[PDB]
RNA sequence: AAAUGGAUGGCGCUGGAGCGUCGGGCCCAUACCCGGCCGUCGCCGGCCUACGCCGCGACGAGUAGGAGGGCCGCUGCGGUGAGCCUUGAAGCCUAGGGCGCGGGCCCGGGUGGAGCCGCCGCAGGUGCAGAUCUUGGUGGUAGUAGCAAAUAUUCAAACG
RNA sequence: AGGCGGCCGCCCCCUCGCCCGUCACGCACCGCACGUUCGUGGGGAACCUGGCGCUAAACCAUUCGUAGACGACCUGCUUC
């Protein structure tokens, strides 16, 4: 990882994603980096961060975030994830991701029908079973003593 | 020993370390490869499963 | 105190032998461009030694037992470590000493790099006999590493190529200043005493 | 009597005991390290989180076979258990010793606990009725509680 | 700077561990006094490398430094007054001690002639008030 | 003001393949690597300096942390130009790797 | 061609660190030579504890076993030290000082409160690491197993 | 696996910033070691002083189930 460069505008979600209590935090993260978005003298010690990205980095993610308003869940925390952009040269991914930096991208963009994309999550937890459970191996049969 | 009733094995050898994930959001472990000739796009987004 | 200590063109029997003899002495030696050390014999022969090498492992618990390294400073590392007494407390300070690197680091680009004579494929081969790259080696087995150890190793000769040209001007402008007149009244003493 | 490790001096230091009291000794002394190093008020809210169940006692050395618990995370430590009896005789001896500051005359709301000290008493013995008509033991283990308290200063 | 006996050179000993018994060390039963082991088995009669070694007759010291205090006399323990002055002939290489049983009341009374008599007293300062 | 004592490297004691000897040690001597090279510092003496936490210094000016044990070359020691020294106390086996000093007196120039 | 993954010891070794013939050096064992010290033995010296004191020379390993010495030790007995002490004996502890190669011993510091020791002879129920040793006590296990055969308890008040 | 180097406009001084020659001095500590070093060497607790700034976060508790043997993991808690 060479530099991560957030956006001005960050969400509450994520500021709870952050924090581990939101109601024991001060609600106090990134108060001095969006101060640093905000002053003219800090932009050009801001601005050269990118024109070092454009000439060493030839991966570059873009975390993105859910919004939990829209969603009937109780969590109310945004899950981050990195997006590697497979598009063509560093420079237009550069101008690509700042000029659709703090927006909205919906999955009818990218995404399409008729499309072969590969899930991944995690599994059902079962809990602590045994092996005729988790193996699916044979069981014994009934004068087994000790176990079956 | 000649077990002389030869069975496959249960289970696999690949999946072997069953621990607890420490993360409950899946990872990608392995984006595709780029080209400049494919134009700018994402390549993974997030859902819930409803 | 501190030597680097070249690659290119090296054996790993006797580069490991010098630099494990010159380590337990203090002297704190860094084996730079390990993937350009040479290794004799046929190169299907020392992957099949290599493959065996890897067939060694701890059938009730691979994790737990033989580690197998595939990047060819490890590999020169390992190598040490089967001759230093790393089981006792001087060949693990002496390995705490010795450091390896694949590629070159950016101090190790500027501190010259040492070339030894005895462990050179040149002085120790019959130039009729097969060889083979722990660099080849290890890109076939493994490390996975080629593609961007190349790329930065050919921008950094890059840098040597338009480094040299500048230190040749200087040469040359000191070569024309000593062609040049008002100096050699020290050269005649210079001469008659060890020039 | 005599204590072990006694203080820099008699002034501004009381001191307290108990003999042969039904407890477990290890349960006594896995709590007396955790009293140990502590202010007075702070132990007896200590000790009364202890008798509440809201905080918990670190098993450190005596700790075979001792399940988890998720309160010992203020001690560095993973397993933990709640000593109800040896809460109940130690705060009875913290007692004891606050009266004993009170009447040697001491600034009663600045002490702290320098000295503690358990050793084992000697035990009373009983016995099981196991297979075949064995007799074996059915020992206790109770224990001698010494503890020193000086002034912070 | 007491009395400075006579010629007395440099003592050696050969050896200083007053030699360990084996596997004293593994059990508490077992005093530190050597013993001389008997076994079909055991290495230390064996006279295997890198184990204890037995006392034998080679660490005997030198008959010239045999029996000699670091100061440079030779000790003899004494309970009184004529014990004290039988030592009036040789007092320049053979010192007195005065025996653990003996009162201060008539220790300083030991000491008191033997200063008078000029021999040395290896404890003069014990047991006072 | 400059060094006076040439380099030396303390390398192990007189052994064998199994046992040790720690009366008499070797070092590694620079710049000499050769028989013919290791007759110049036959009767130099050596000095191991090292640091403690008390107060043992030579009385020369100051109190400081210096501890020295002293000792001399006797006789040299195979081709490679090694040399073997007997010091007055032996070696504490902690200078294994490191330097011990030779200074350039008794020796015949 | 053989079953665990492994063996010129491993690492590695090819103008050798492989093979056969050899040259000059280099390294050490308790082996050899010189020297210091102890002991045993042989020969011997002196009219200085004669059972002591010196001198020369050669050697010292060892289970079963056999001798000699012990100013090693424990208990008691008779002589013996005008012995020791309630101004502190025996016993015990001790990062103290020391001796003897060793059995062990003497002194320093602390608890203790009434008997103890040196030499010469005498007599032993006389020295412990073991014997699935006897008696007594105490750890790891361990705050572990276990407080589960026979359907089941709950609210309020009272003495406390 | 980056922190030192190079260029320009100025800065308070230095034309002994070095070699060759003359002159007079500074401890000459009277035969003695561990001396001169990259050292304003590395880490910890405090002491008195100037300027520029900072005003939190974990763990327990409670709740939660997408999670659980116990721990552990994902969660909620604003006066709208
Ligand atoms: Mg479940
Ligand atoms: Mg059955
Ligand atoms: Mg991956
Ligand atoms: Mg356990
Ligand atoms: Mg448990
Ligand atoms: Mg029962
Ligand atoms: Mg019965
Ligand atoms: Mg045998
Ligand atoms: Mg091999
Ligand atoms: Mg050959
Ligand atoms: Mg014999
Ligand atoms: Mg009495
Ligand atoms: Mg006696
Ligand atoms: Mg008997
Ligand atoms: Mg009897
Ligand atoms: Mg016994
Ligand atoms: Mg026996
Ligand atoms: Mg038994
Ligand atoms: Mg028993
Ligand atoms: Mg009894
Ligand atoms: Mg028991
Ligand atoms: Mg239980
Ligand atoms: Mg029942
Ligand atoms: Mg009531
Ligand atoms: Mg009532």
């Amino acid at each position: 990882t060479f530099k991560t460069v957030f956006a001005e505008h960050i969400s509450d979600e994520c500021k709870r994603r952050f924090y581990k209590n939101w109601h024991k935090s001060k609600k106090k993260a990134f108060t001095k980096y969006c101060k640093k978005w905000q002053d003219e003298d800090g932009k050009k010690q801001l601005e050269k961060d990118f024109s070092s990205m454009k000439k060493y980095c030839q991966v570059i993610r873009v975390i993105a975030h859910t919004q939990m308003r829209l969603l009937p869940l109780r969590q109310k925390k945004a899950h981050l994830m990195e997006i590697q952009v497979n598009g063509g040269t560093v420079a237009e991914k550069l101008d690509w991701a700042r000029e659709r930096l703090e927006q909205q991208v919906p999955v009818n963009q990218v995404f399409g029908q008729d499309e072969m994309i590969d899930v991944i999550g995690v599994t059902k937890g079962k809990g602590y079973k045994g092996v005729t459970s988790r193996w699916h191996t044979k069981k014994l049969p009934r004068k087994t003593h000790r176990g079956l | 020993s000649h077990r002389k009733f030869s069975a496959p094995r249960h289970g696999s050898l690949g999946f072997l370390p069953r621990k607890r994930s420490s993360r409950h959001r899946g990872k990608v472990k392995s984006f595709p490869k780029d080209d400049p000739s494919k134009p700018v796009h994402l390549t993974a987004f997030l859902g819930y499963k409803a | 105190q501190v030597l680097v200590l070249d690659g290119r063109g090296h054996l790993l029997g006797r580069l490991a032998a010098i630099v494990a003899k010159q380590v337990l002495l203090g002297r704190k030696v860094v084996v730079v461009r390990c993937e350009g050390i040479n290794i004799s014999g046929n190169f299907y022969r020392n992957k099949l030694k290599y493959l065996a090498f890897l067939r060694k492992r701890m059938n009730t618990n691979p994790s737990r037992g033989p580690y197998h390294f595939r990047a060819p400073s490890r590999i020169f590392w390992r190598t040490v470590r089967g001759m230093l007494p790393h089981k006792t407390k001087r060949g693990q300070a002496a390995l705490d000493r010795l450091k390896v690197f694949d590629g070159i680091p950016p101090p190790y680009d500027k501190k010259k790099r040492m070339v030894v004579p005895a462990a050179l494929k040149v002085v120790r081969l019959k130039p009729t006999r097969k060889f083979a790259y722990l660099g080849r080696l290890a890109h076939e087995v493994g490390w996975k590493y080629q593609a961007v150890t190349a790329t930065l190793e050919e921008k950094r000769k890059e840098k040597a190529k338009i480094h040299y040209r500048k230190k040749k001007q200087l040469m040359r402008l000191r070569k024309q200043a000593e062609k040049n007149v008002e100096k050699k009244i020290d050269k005649y003493t210079e001469v008659l005493k060890t020039h | 009597v005599r204590y072990s490790l006694d203080p820099e001096n008699p002034t501004k230091s009381c001191k307290s005991r108990g003999s042969n009291l039904r407890v477990h000794f290890k349960n006594t002394r896995e709590t007396a390290q955790a009293i140990k190093g502590m202010h007075i008020r702070k132990a007896t809210k200590y000790l009364k989180d202890v008798t509440l169940q809201k905080q918990c006692v670190p098993f450190r050395r005596y700790n075979g076979g001792v399940g988890r618990c998720a309160q010992a995370k203020q001690w560095g430590w993973t397993q933990g258990r709640w000593p109800k009896k040896s809460a109940e005789f130690l705060l009875h001896m913290l007692k004891n010793a606050e009266s004993n500051a009170e009447l040697k005359g001491l600034d009663v709301d600045s002490l702290v606990i320098e000295h503690i000290q358990v050793n084992k008493a000697p035990k009373m013995r009983r016995r099981t009725y196991r297979a075949h008509g064995r007799i074996n033991p059915y020992m206790s283990s109770p224990c001698h509680i010494e503890m020193i308290l000086t002034e912070k200063e | 700077a007491a009395l400075r006996p006579l010629v007395k050179p440099k003592i050696v000993k050969k050896r200083t561990k007053k030699f360990i018994r084996h596997q004293s060390d593994r059990y508490v039963k077992i005093k530190r006094n050597w013993r001389k082991p008997r076994g079909i088995d055991n290495r230390v009669r064996r006279r295997f490398k890198g184990q204890i070694l037995m006392p034998n007759i080679g660490y005997g010291s030198n008959k010239k430094t045999k029996h000699m205090l670091p100061s440079g006399f030779r000790k003899f323990l004494v309970h009184n007054v004529k014990e004290l002055e039988v030592l009036l002939m040789c007092n320049k290489s053979y010192c007195a001690e005065i025996a653990h049983n003996v009162s201060s009341k008539n220790r300083k009374a030991i000491v008191e002639r033997a200063a008078q008599l000029a021999i040395r007293v290896t404890n003069p300062n014990a047991r006072l008030r | 003001s400059g060094r006076l004592w040439s380099k030396a490297i303390f390398a192990g004691y007189k052994r064998g393949l199994r046992n040790q000897r720690e009366h008499t040690a070797l070092l590694k001597i620079e710049g000499v690597y050769a028989r013919d090279e290791t007759e110049f510092y036959l009767g130099k003496r050596c000095a191991y300096v090292y640091k403690a936490k008390n107060n043992t210094v030579t009385p020369g000016g100051k109190p400081n942390k210096t501890r020295v044990i002293w000792g001399k070359v006797t006789r040299a020691h195979g081709n490679s130009g090694m040399v073997r020294a007997k010091f007055r106390s032996n070696l504490p086996a902690k200078a294994i790797g490191h330097r011990i000093r030779v200074m350039l007196y008794p020796s015949r120039i």
